[PDB]
């Protein structure tokens, strides 16, 4: 299935990369705070330049607010599985990693407040003509409150619980396709810190299962 | 593949039967199902029971709190004053005292000898749940009850059938919703055993207290018939004597129970709820 | 009626079941453990015993030479018989051979047994063994052994 | 001779579902202390036997290298020695058959 | 046939007739086509009976509803919960009328085998038969062949 | 004082409350790693939650087989009932009647059979007569019999039990396996343990020494339905393990003037290790026989 | 609920004094029972 | 052709209130057109109803039969299964709900007869379905005693109407 049959004059139409172009690593310690800086601002402002080439009417300011919007409309559409309406907040690189796990589970998310102002960290712009395509990722960053409860099949209680809030540090990519007459603006990925800190437990206990060795072999720590 | 239309569309009404029976639809109200004309069916309700209702009392008896507290919560979620509604609950409660001193008015002129305790238990029998319930299901009243819940919760339906005898008691008078009572309430002890419908525990406690008020001797309990003593299905019957006269005689599979059985037919005979007791009279008062 | 009848019916008659079981004992002889239907190695087992005790009558002996030279097909193992496994029970009257079931047989389910010579120089075979007398069991009963011995002295 | 009538289900199942026709349950499975692996109280464990019988073809193939050919016994006793392991006294005159390998904990030295 | 179907004893809606008798039949709907052939007799008993039906029975609220339909019924409702759907379907205005008229003295009770052709919550008046109705009794209920004061 | 049945309600409590106060101890589901040491299932690791998942919950993830083999558990070292949550990462092994060395479990066993001996014998005289339980003496598994000290009142000062009334005692004992009953633990700090105990001097003072050899003055409480005692370490997991159980003898222990104690004997084996008919009866005479605890 | 047998859980050392002790006890009850008529015997 | 039982394990319950009892996992397993008799098969699948998930394993693991293994094949993947994707915590504590066989698609063969006749030969396929749920195995009925019996004899003696009159 990798490839469809060879000498076609017909191709595959992709709307969306698979990486981010360059992954912004946030400073450390970023959570606590809750020459470099010019060079990587002159980089976004590069970046932008070419964003607001193909689209004159674009704000960098009004971003944030509508990155909030995209980001919660699309995780509502978990909660009632709303796939066609996804697809239009989030790209075909972030749909499968949304949906593929919660397929026969059920999903009830919200969200609680904005404790602190949506930044646009970093602006970046793909290499021109990959393909004939040329795509805009803007990183966000997003420290909100939010409370997800997740059942099993079975709807019994799997993870987290449904009405504590929690605090949450994530900064989610976006990526549009401006050379796409219907481009838009949809979330792409999300960038986990290595500091992060550790999710909250299962509630199951798991076992790890041992090395299953055949007659032959012996355990060898 | 066979020509026509007729077979197979008949075969189709049988799925939708069996696809139907296999997972029973929910039950609605049936004012929620088509053809349903409240104000019709209001109308149609007091001339099915040969009462001159009075439209606007009977309509506010079916009216539940209930059913208000949720109107006006809908009200509120649609952000949508003219829900001034008037409850059943003052309807209610003149209809269930009414119903209670009329019930042991005539439940104590059938029976004078029946202790107050006694009547008390038939009347608490009578306006129970469980026989309004029957009663007014099989009477209309849950169609035309207002209720935020159905099925209808059966303490809602209770309130709502005295309600109705409260618009009757104002609209046609003690007179005519006493023959309401008798017919609809009354009725319901065809049949019924005295000690079915009180539930009374030491029959023979309850006997020795009643002899001694009558200033007659202890009853002396005594066996006057026996069939089976040694095997697993005895008969015996045992008779309570007083002064060696024979009061009563009750049948049992053994000596205790058939002397638990004397004392209750000594019990019933004492308070005139015999089987063979004269009928209740339902002719029309002369 | 089969009343003390004591060898089994195998092969294709009396002549092929000597031929069967001396081809099994003739693979006993070389590799010390083999593998076969489990009723097969209990019939032979009776002939693996009696070969060694004609072992241990010597190579001189020359009955014990035409047995060994009838039971052994392959001829290199007679010298073995007489000099390696006889010489290895010298010190014993009998018990030379083990017999162990194991597992079904794949193909046909056939209920299977190993058979080695004891004393071999193969990895040891994963022998049943009692519990110990540590076990709670054996812990009380010899508590009532050495009781006894004390009633007993005294 | 044929049969008269057709047999019924109720008559052939009460025929099949007999409880003679039944498969028996066992009760004389029990855990192989030294692997874990379910054996038969009276038969040995098929995991220990496969792993021994695993080292006797190894040690085996290595006779025959030795012997290198048919009709090739030895005349003498063979000891079995595992890498890091030299002859002892009472291994002296055996036929050394050599194993490429750390000697079992199970396959004890004798 | 009676092993084949079910059966019930004969009994009464809210022990009806007893003080008052009160009609079962509580809702009538009627679905007659406009157009159809089959609704022809229907829609005659439309004209000049149903109002005249009503008249007398203002205990039951009749629903007449014109619509398309290749088969017209109608379905009667009793107050014990019954609900029965009688095709009426090709028939005559008289036919219509018997019908009707049936449904009207109806209990609404499922129409199956009754067990017995009368019920009695009272069979007794003198004492249900026992074996020792008509024993006489014995002198200090001494028992055949009872050694007295041994 | 409060009546038998009222003391039973007061204990009960008190363990209760204890018990329900150190689950809240608990944060939320923090999870700890058991790593199992056996030899078998070799390097399987156990994400189990703190202070609730036990040695049985680790079983439960292997297999129905040790569960019901298990009889111990071995948790770094130490010997720890298969009904104890777990209150850190560390290693764990199962023990069975039929290792090679089953010291630890005989032990468990054989003090489990004692404190099963107890109950019936608290429960079984008339409540005009006091039953004042004492201790459950340590003595060897190869004396013969498991023993439990009680004292009983003075107007039972000339009365030996019968062969019927000693039938009576292991009839009650049957009927406590037959009610397959766990054993519930709880470690408690003395102060916990001596209210509890109050009523029972006996119970005080064998409190007070359990608590003086550990610096923490923990004492290990154990619970078989409605009856409380205290411990001298791991029992096993339940009550349907015994199924040879007798009480085969009572002892007046000397000296008797001080007090008159009882010494209350008994033989049993685990369903695992039973006896034929013939063999028991040899370990039925001998356990009638005085135990003297070296 | 496993079928058990007499010398199943019993050790090496244990068997031989299992089956030493009950074959003294079968010998001795044996001759114990070889004088009747001094052991209340029934009316000849 | 049907292939319901696979479409079991897609079922998505809603969401349960905190006071209802915790629901049972489910999960339904099978193993199509296996070189089998379903007759055969049958026994086998009969064996197991009712025991726990490791006492199963045990039975089939020493029977001689070639459904025994195909049986526990498909018992260690629904195990497998039942944990990785149906949320069940400890794989122990299952037990088999449902064991039956079905017929599969068989394919017809000529048997060769004397006298130049021949007979229709049938190459057998089966299927086999499993269904496991979580907890322990239910206890078997303890069997009707004496007191049940006489109780039942005098109910029904108790219930005795005078037939064919008022
Ligand atoms: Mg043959
Ligand atoms: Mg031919
Ligand atoms: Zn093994």
């Amino acid at each position: 299935l990798v490839i469809p049959p060879e000498k076609s004059d017909r191709s595959i139409h992709l709307a969306c990369t698979a990486g981010i172009f360059d992954a912004y690593v946030p400073p450390e310690g970023d959570a606590r705070i809750s020459t470099e800086r010019m060079k990587k601002t002159m980089a976004s402002q590069v970046s932008i330049r070419r964003i607001k080439d193909y689209d004159a009417n674009f704000k960098i300011k009004d971003f944030p607010e509508k990155a909030k919007d995209i980001f919660i409309e699309a995780h509502l559409c978990l909660n009632n599985s709303d796939h066609d309406r996804l697809h239009t907040l989030v790209t075909e690189h972030c749909f499968p990693d949304m949906t593929w796990d919660i397929k026969y589970k059920t999903v009830r998310w919200s969200f609680v407040e904005s404790l602190e102002p949506s930044h646009v960290v970093q602006v970046r712009c793909s290499s021109m003509m990959n393909q004939g395509n040329v795509y805009g990722q803007i990183t966000v960053r997003m420290h909100t409150r939010q409370t997800l409860a997740i059942y099993d099949r079975f709807g019994r209680l799997m993870y987290g619980q449904e009405d504590v809030p929690k605090d949450v540090l994530e900064y989610v990519v976006f990526e549009k396709q401006l050379t796409n007459p219907y481009g838009s603006w949809r979330m792409h990925t999300k960038i986990v810190p290595p500091w992060a800190p550790p999710k909250q437990p299962i509630l199951k206990t798991v076992m790890i299962p041992g090395p299953q060795l055949k007659p032959e072999e012996e355990y060898e720590e | 593949v066979k020509k026509g239309f007729r077979a197979a569309f008949r075969f189709q009404k049988e799925l939708e039967r069996q696809r139907l029976l296999r997972c029973p639809p929910p039950p609605v109200r049936r004012s929620e199902k088509p053809n349903w004309d409240y104000h019709a069916e209001i109308q149609a309700f007091g001339h099915r029971l040969q009462e001159n209702f009075s439209l606007d009392l009977l309509k506010t008896a079916f009216v539940n709190s209930c059913y208000i507290k949720s109107e006006e919560a809908k009200r509120q979620q649609l952000g949508i004053v003219l829900l001034n509604l008037k409850s059943n609950q003052e309807l209610s409660e003149q209809g269930t005292s009414f119903s209670q001193t009329c019930l042991t008015q005539f439940l104590e002129d059938e029976y004078p000898d029946m202790p107050t305790e006694g009547i008390k238990n038939l009347v608490d029998f009578l306006t129970g749940e469980e026989v309004v319930c029957h009663v007014a299901r099989n009477l209309a009243v849950e169609q035309l009850t207002l209720s935020e819940e159905f099925p209808v919760p059966p303490a809602v339906l209770q309130q709502t059938f005295f309600a109705v005898i409260g618009a009757l008691l104002q609209s046609s008078g003690p007179e005519r919703t006493a023959l309401f009572i008798r017919d609809f309430l009354i009725t319901q002890m065809t049949g019924k055993e005295l000690f079915e419908m009180w539930k009374i525990i030491n029959p023979m406690g309850l006997l020795v207290e009643e002899l001694k008020k009558r200033n007659v001797s202890a009853p002396e309990s005594r066996l006057t018939r026996q069939s089976g003593g040694t095997t697993a299905l005895p008969l015996y019957f045992v008779g309570l004597y007083c002064d060696k006269k024979l009061i009563a005689e009750g049948p049992g599979e053994t000596v205790l129970v058939a002397e638990e059985e004397a004392a209750r037919v000594a019990l019933r005979k004492l308070y005139g709820f015999t089987e063979n007791r004269r009928p209740w009279n339902y002719s029309k008062p002369k | 009626i089969s009343h003390g009848r004591v060898f089994r019916r195998m092969g294709l008659g009396p002549e092929s079941r000597i031929h069967l079981l001396r081809n099994l004992l003739t693979g006993l002889v070389r590799h010390e453990r083999i593998e076969a239907p489990w009723a097969r190695v209990d019939e032979m087992r009776g002939y693996a015993e009696k070969l060694i005790d004609y072992g241990k009558l010597g190579d001189t002996n020359e009955r014990a030479m035409r047995m060994a030279d009838f039971w052994l097909t392959e001829k290199d193992l007679i010298p073995k018989l007489f000099q390696v496994l006889a010489p290895r029970y010298k010190d014993q009257t009998g018990g030379y051979t083990r017999m162990l079931q194991i597992p079904n047989r794949s193909l046909d389910r056939a209920k299977m047994a190993v058979i080695e010579y004891k004393g071999n120089c193969l990895p040891p075979l994963p022998l049943p063994r009692r519990d110990s007398h540590l076990t709670l069991l054996n812990q009380l009963l010899q508590g009532l052994r050495q009781d006894l011995r004390q009633s007993q002295e005294a | 001779a044929a049969p008269k009538n057709r047999r019924t289900i109720e008559v052939n199942r009460c025929r099949r579902r007999n409880p003679q026709k039944l498969i028996k349950v066992k009760n004389n499975i029990d855990v192989c202390p030294e692997c874990g692996h379910l054996k038969q109280k009276h038969v040995l464990c098929a995991y220990c036997y496969e792993k021994v019988c695993k080292e006797t073809a190894e040690i085996r193939r290595q006779i025959g290298k030795q012997e290198g050919g048919p009709f090739k016994a030895p005349t003498i006793e063979t000891v079995v020695l595992y890498t890091g392991e030299t002859p002892s006294e009472q291994d002296q005159g055996k036929r050394i058959i050599e194993r490429d390998r750390k000697r079992p904990s199970w396959f004890t030295q004798n | 046939t009676a092993r084949g179907t079910p059966s019930r004893f004969l009994a009464s809606v809210l022990h009806n007739g007893l003080g008052r008798y009160v009609q079962q039949l509580q809702r009538l709907s009627f679905s007659v086509s406009r157009d159809g052939a089959s609704s022809r007799g229907a829609r005659e008993f439309v004209e000049r009976e149903v109002i005249d039906f009503a008249r007398r029975n203002p205990g039951v609220v009749i629903y007449v509803n014109s619509r398309p339909c290749c088969v017209p019924r109608v379905v009667a409702e009793y107050l014990n919960g019954a609900v029965r759907e009688e095709s009426i379907h090709c028939k005559s205005v008289e036919e219509i009328s018997t019908l009707v008229q049936k449904l009207a003295d109806q209990s609404g009770l499922d129409v199956i085998r009754i067990r017995k052709p009368f019920h009695t919550d009272n069979p007794s008046i003198q004492g249900q038969w026992h074996p020792f109705t008509n024993k006489p009794t014995t002198f200090r209920g001494l028992r055949p062949r009872e050694v007295q004061d041994p | 004082q409060l009546s038998p049945t009222e003391l039973t309600e007061m204990r009960n409590d008190l363990f209760n409350k204890e018990k329900a106060r150190q689950l809240s101890l608990t944060p939320r589901t923090e999870k700890i790693e058991v790593k199992h040491v056996g030899k078998t299932d070799p390097g399987t690791v156990f994400v189990m939650n703190k202070n609730i998942s036990t040695p049985y919950s680790c079983a439960m993830h292997l297999s129905e087989w040790y569960c019901r083999k298990s009889i111990l558990a071995l948790v770094d070292g130490q010997p720890w009932d298969m009904y104890k949550p777990l209150t850190k990462s560390c290693e764990i092994k199962f023990l069975t009647f039929k290792d090679c060395d089953p010291g630890e479990v005989n032990k468990a066993y054989w003090r489990s059979c004692a404190m099963m001996m107890g109950c019936v014998i608290e429960r079984a005289f008339k409540d005009e007569y006091m039953v004042n339980l004492v201790r459950a003496p340590e003595v060897p598994v190869i004396s013969g019999a498991f023993c439990y000290d009680v004292v009983l009142d003075s107007k039972l000062d000339e009365w030996m039990p019968t062969k019927e009334n000693l039938r009576s005692f292991t009839k009650d004992a049957h009927a406590l396996i037959y009610k397959d009953l766990p054993f519930e633990t709880l470690e408690v700090e003395a102060k916990v343990a001596l209210e509890i105990f109050q009523h029972s001097k006996y119970k005080v003072d064998f409190i007070e020494e359990k608590a003086s050899q550990n610096p923490e003055r923990i004492v290990k409480l154990h619970r078989i339905g409605d009856f409380i005692d205290v411990s001298e370490g791991p029992l096993i997991p339940r009550t349907s393990i015994c199924f040879q159980y007798e009480v085969s003898a009572v002892h007046n222990l000397q000296p008797t003037q001080p007090s008159l104690i009882r010494r209350f004997q008994g033989v049993s084996l685990p369903v695992h290790l039973r006896a034929h008919f013939t063999i028991w009866d040899k370990l039925l005479e001998r356990s009638r026989k005085m135990v003297t605890e070296d | 609920k496993s079928g058990t047998w007499w010398d199943e859980h019993l050790s090496e050392e244990n068997v031989p004094f299992i089956k030493q002790l009950v074959s003294d006890e079968d010998k001795a009850q044996l001759a114990s029972k070889l004088c009747p008529l001094k052991d209340e015997p029934w009316p000849i | 052709i049907s292939r319901k039982w696979e479409k079991k394990n897609k079922i998505v319950y809603p969401p349960q209130l905190p006071g209802e009892p915790r629901r049972p996992a489910e999960i339904y397993h099978c193993r199509r057109q296996i070189k089998y008799s379903k007759d055969k098969m049958w026994y086998l699948a009969k064996l197991i109803r009712g025991m726990s998930i490791d006492q199963a394993l045990a039975q089939l693991e020493f029977n001689d039969k070639k459904g025994a293994k195909i049986i526990k094949e498909v018992l260690l993947e629904a195990q497998d299964m039942a944990v990785r994707d149906h949320n069940v915590e400890f794989r122990s504590n299952l037990y088999i709900a449902e064991s039956t066989s079905g017929r599969g698609q068989c394919l017809k063969r000529i048997r060769y007869h004397g006298r130049g006749r021949f007979g229709i030969m049938e190459k057998v396929y089966c299927h086999y379905f499993v269904k496991l749920v979580e907890g322990p195995p239910p206890p078997p009925e303890p069997p009707k005693t004496a007191v049940a019996h006489a109780k039942e004899y005098i109910q029904q003696l108790r219930s005795r109407t005078i037939v064919h009159t008022l």
